[PDB]
């Protein structure tokens, strides 16, 4: 449906591509310095829709390897 | 009757232990993580000097977000920024607009699901 | 039109009615920057305050001559007054000269501001230095990246940044001055 | 360790015990002032951490069974083994083994000197660190 | 126990007369166990046990609401409507009790949203059980207050459903009626916005 | 949660207040409500045995008994808080074999001794008197 | 039959019987001859018959 | 009730009142084992929780008046 | 207090001894097992000072696991009676000797 | 818990002040010089004061 560039045409927002370019750089560094890379990549929340006010969802992400690359 | 006194020392002097074991636990985690703020409060810098900074506009649609904790014995950080929730709420919403409140950290989801339920998602 | 003045001093008149006195004003984000876009200064001369940012690191607050920074429609350098710009980056490499020296970060993509008060500010998400990247890992990866292409395109968004990115990665080391 | 006293004190104690012996009481009170951080998982300046397992691991050095009694010489190489630094930093699930090993591998000659001069000169404890290096302990 | 009680058992209301009598009963060093209030406590139909830490907030008179009892809190003799504000009232003062050591070792901060309202609820009510008294006029300056019995169950019905939770803790503190709260709340805001209120100067006054 | 049984001593024990006489005056006044109802022999004869309290208590305690109609099946001793001290002794002891009759006759019967903490202390006025020697809190041993 | 004295907390919680036997217990200094005291005030010129 | 015991237990009550006060027994000290941890409020996976309503509508059924016994 | 938790009989496992309780008389895996119930059972009262003011959550799995194995200890020191069973209604059950060592 | 470092201007003269008046409070005592060497120090009243 939309238009933009590649990214936004395909669903993907600005923050996941950006995320996807941030972490596929952080792939390629020197294991003293890639050492530090998947300190600042993991992601680990967990989150709940609230569609009444009065009780929660579900979906908890223990990602350590980045932001998902795949479709969403 | 004399040792229902002797125990409850027992039980108020190793709490002082507990308490000054968990307050330098807090300064040695507000200590590492301070330098980690000092670096995230600059690339907030060039987006407020390139898009302003406008609280008072008009919308239809909100997004509250409330940064609150995670666990509780912070006492009076996740109560004090919801008074300035609906402080801040109830001064920009009057024209009849949507909004939706999210909060961050679950000392949030048992703090503004009774004060805001309506719209809180 | 300008008939409705939003703003961080004007947002306490309403918040001095229905807000209770009870509470001081909520700061504001503006309150914490000294440096604005608007208000002209910070060249006087031929060097220029150059921020560069990423959410974890302040690599750069000082002054530069020369900022040479990869847009997306190719390389740029930025001399002491350049024109206001919001310049999206692609994966390239960012360089910095104060002078004879050179340092040269590769970034990630990320966008860079010129300021009409001459101030500069590049945005990125992860600026590597070059001699942290080992070049046996990118043509591993990249041989990685432009082999196997799923029709989801979701995915060939992703494979497309994989390309971009890990060739521009590749040009950066074999360009060694 | 806290609330025992003894008024004569280390004037009539074993000289290669009171060397060895006047840091372990140290080791052992800096280990009751840190004794509530050890039942927390958020660590603290890995200097009160490296009070809390050395001091952990001295009070172990105390644990003794019924009915057999030491001798003296035995006893100081054993807090020699564990006040200068030999410890168990090995993985502490071989406790069985390593505890005893100490006395029983270390040479006998080691405690004969100990026991005639009544003191660590600085001629033994030169063997003794050259002893507690060559703990073989192989079936672990 | 027998001299009190061949003492206490001539106080009687007979079939030919009554005596109302009130008498005050010392305990000895603060101690309520001691052997002579304790003998007399099974010898009344009221009593009104007076704390010297309800003293030291300010509250006076100095009545502990959670040991003091009557024979006539009965919904059977005073009517449902009295006993059961009474019983409400000591609910939210227990549980205000049972909060004293989480208060003083945590704060308010850790509370629930629905304890803290029990908190500031029965902060309210036992500086309202607080009464200025027209003998006490005299070295305390306030005039005192005859509070009515209907006024002081409607006004405690106030307290307990959540009336007057817009009002102030102090508000409550030595008045009379549910009245003179909020005539009390007035004045606690007609006095700080009085410090904006005019610059008093003194002129001319020397010749005159 | 607390059964009673038909033969059973069970304690009342509280501070002041709290409801123990309130407990033990229910008790008395089911057995009214039970005794109508049951063929004969199932019927419990209460006694109650008010030691030390006072004599007013004892008659607000009557007129719910007569009121009620519990006190057909109700004995009531009470040596109350002016009466002597070897009153309030033998009090506990008089109204047990007032309600032995019924338990040796085939009967069943409910006993309440109401302040038997006032008992002990008419009891040490006695033996104080009688210039035995006191032990814990005075008491006799 | 209720005796009413005026007082808040005596009136609400511990409500005095008009022939009864009432005790204010007290620990020296904590008030309970200002509360006989405004009792006399409150009571004794309501009532009809004799004070001693 | 956690201090109210009785040596005759069962033998000695209503046989219809054994089999619905066994889960009230029991049912109590599951509310009172967590009426200690009511001060955080976390209530985590709706049991330390679930046990709060239920327990409290069983002392609620336990209170009556005086001088009406059922 | 051990009663009124509902276990059954209401031994304290810490206060009470035996002059059995010896290597040399029972036998060392008898008397280690012993000794590491107390263990177990004496960390989990040196811990409960600070669950009820944290509330067993950080404690990092080496001492949520010796909670979760102290609490099952305290249930399995429990046992139904067979005298107890006219008034708990469960019937009663001998364990022996070899089927407590292995099963602690 | 925070540090030598980042006490105040005001806060760390005093610290350096504190730490020798409390060296200063220390004394060789003449008594003692029989097994410690140093022999021992009578200090006057009026010699302690305005060494203080
Ligand atoms: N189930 C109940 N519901 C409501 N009120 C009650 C109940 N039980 C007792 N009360 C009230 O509690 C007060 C104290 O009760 P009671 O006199 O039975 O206790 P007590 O301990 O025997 O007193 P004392 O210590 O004076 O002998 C009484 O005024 C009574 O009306
Ligand atoms: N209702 C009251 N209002 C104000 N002050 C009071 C009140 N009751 C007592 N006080 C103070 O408490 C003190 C004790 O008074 P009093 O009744 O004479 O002592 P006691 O109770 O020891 O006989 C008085 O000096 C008075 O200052
Ligand atoms: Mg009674
Ligand atoms: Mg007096």
């Amino acid at each position: 449906a939309p238009s933009g560039p590649f990214y936004r045409v395909a669903g993907m927002s600005y923050l996941r591509y950006s995320n996807i370019c941030a972490d596929l750089l952080r792939n390629v560094l020197k294991e003293p310095f890639k050492a530090k890379a998947q300190a600042r990549q993991a992601i680990h929340f967990r989150q709940a829709p609230y569609v009444d006010g009065k009780a929660g969802a579900s979906k908890v992400y223990e990602l350590e390897n980045g932001i998902p690359k795949t479709a969403n | 009757s004399n040792q229902a006194v002797k125990q409850r020392i027992r039980a108020i002097k190793n709490i002082g232990k507990i308490t000054k074991a968990m307050k330098m636990v807090a300064a040695s985690k507000m200590k590492n993580a301070q330098i980690a703020v000092e670096q995230s409060r600059g690339l907030v810098d060039p987006f407020v000097r390139l898009f302003g900074d406008f609280p008072a506009v008009n919308s239809n649609k909100s997004v509250v977000v409330a940064v609150t904790s995670d666990k509780g014995l912070c006492g009076g950080l996740n109560s004090n920024i919801t008074k300035y929730t609906r402080a801040t709420l109830a001064t920009t919403e009057s024209e009849g607009k949507d909004v939706v409140v999210v909060s961050i950290g679950d000392k949030g989801r048992s703090q503004l699901t009774r004060i805001e339920s309506q719209r809180y998602q | 039109e300008a008939a409705a003045p939003a703003g961080p001093k004007e947002f306490t008149e309403v918040w001095n009615k229905k807000a209770p006195s009870t509470l001081i004003v909520p700061e504001f984000p503006s309150n914490y920057t000294a440096v604005k876009a608007v208000g002209e200064g910070q060249v006087h001369g031929d060097a220029f305050p150059v921020n560069f940012y990423t959410p974890h690191s302040i690599l750069s607050q000082a002054q530069k001559d020369t900022v040479v920074l990869p847009g997306v429609d190719g390389y740029f350098g930025v001399k002491a007054s350049h024109v206001p710009t919001i310049a999206q980056l692609k994966p390239g490499v960012v360089e910095l000269h104060s002078g004879a020296e050179s340092e040269k970060f590769f970034v990630s993509g990320g966008f860079a501001f010129v300021h009409p008060n001459g101030v500069t500010d590049i945005c990125v998400l992860e600026a590597a230095t070059l001699d942290q990247v080992d070049p046996a890992a990118v043509k591993s990866a990249l041989a990685a990246a432009s082999a196997a292409q799923p029709t989801d395109e979701f995915e060939q968004a992703a494979n497309r940044a994989a390309i971009e990115l890990y060739s521009a990665l590749e040009s950066a080391v074999e360009a060694k001055a | 360790v806290g609330l025992s006293v003894s008024r004569v004190g280390s004037a009539a104690q074993f000289p290669g015990m009171k060397q060895v012996a006047g840091t372990l009481k140290l080791e052992l009170a800096q280990y009751r002032e840190v004794a509530a951080f050890a039942q927390f998982g958020s660590d603290l300046d890995a200097a009160t951490q490296y009070v809390l397992e050395r001091g952990a691991r001295l009070t172990e050095m105390l644990k003794q069974k019924q009915f057999a009694p030491i001798p003296i010489e035995r006893q100081t190489v054993a807090v020699y083994a564990a006040t200068k630094g030999f410890l168990d930093k090995v993985r502490v699930q071989d406790i069985v083994a390593a505890e005893e090993a100490v006395i029983s591998q270390v040479n006998p000659a080691v405690f004969k000197i100990l026991k005639a001069n009544g003191k660590i000169t600085p001629a033994l404890d030169a063997h003794l660190k050259a002893e507690l290096r060559k703990v073989k302990l192989p079936g672990a | 126990a027998t001299d009190l009680g061949g003492l206490q058992e001539r106080i009687t209301t007979t079939t030919k007369g009554s005596i109302t009598s009130v008498q005050a009963v010392y305990v000895p060093a603060d101690d309520l166990t001691d052997p002579a209030p304790a003998t007399t406590f099974a010898h009344l139909d009221a009593t009104t046990v007076l704390s010297r830490s309800i003293a030291e907030l300010g509250i006076y008179p100095a009545v502990d609401p959670l040991d003091s009892t009557s024979r006539m809190l009965n919904p059977n003799v005073i009517g449902a409507e009295h006993y059961n504000v009474a019983r409400g009232v000591q609910k939210v003062l227990q549980d205000y009790k049972n909060l004293q050591d989480i208060i003083a070792i945590l704060g308010m901060d850790e509370l629930s949203e629905e304890d803290k309202l029990t908190v500031a609820r029965a902060r309210k009510i036992q500086r309202f059980l607080s009464q200025p008294f027209q003998v006490a006029e005299v070295f305390t300056g306030t005039p005192g207050k005859y509070v009515d019995l209907a006024d002081t169950i409607s006004g405690f019905q106030g307290v307990l459903t959540g009336k007057y939770d817009d009002l102030p803790e102090m508000a409550f503190y030595m008045v009379g009626d549910i009245k003179e709260v909020k005539e009390k709340a007035d004045k606690m805001a007609k006095d700080i916005a009085s410090r904006k209120e005019a610059d008093n100067k003194k002129v001319s006054e020397e010749l005159k | 949660l607390v059964p009673i049984g038909r033969g059973q001593r069970e304690l009342i024990i509280g501070d002041r207040q709290t409801g123990k006489t309130a407990v033990a005056i229910d008790a008395i006044i089911h057995q009214k409500n039970c005794n109508e109802q049951v063929p004969k022999a199932q019927r419990v004869y209460c006694v109650y045995v008010a030691v030390g309290q006072k004599r007013s208590t004892v008659a607000q305690l009557v007129k719910l008994f007569t009121q009620t109609g519990a006190m057909r099946y109700t004995i009531m001793v009470s040596a109350t808080a002016s009466d002597a001290a070897p009153l309030q002794f033998l009090a506990p002891y008089s109204g047990c074999a007032m309600a032995e009759y019924f338990r040796d006759t085939g009967k069943h019967g409910l006993i309440i001794y109401d302040d038997l903490s006032k008992q002990s202390v008419a009891y040490r006025q006695m033996s104080l008197l009688l210039r035995r020697p006191p032990g814990r809190e005075a008491f006799p041993g | 039959e209720i005796l009413v004295t005026g007082i808040k907390v005596v009136d609400l919680l511990a409500p005095y019987q008009r022939g009864g036997k009432i005790g204010l217990f007290g620990g020296a200094g904590v008030g309970k001859t200002v509360l006989i005291m405004e009792l006399i005030n409150n009571v004794a010129k309501a009532h009809g018959g004799f004070s001693v």
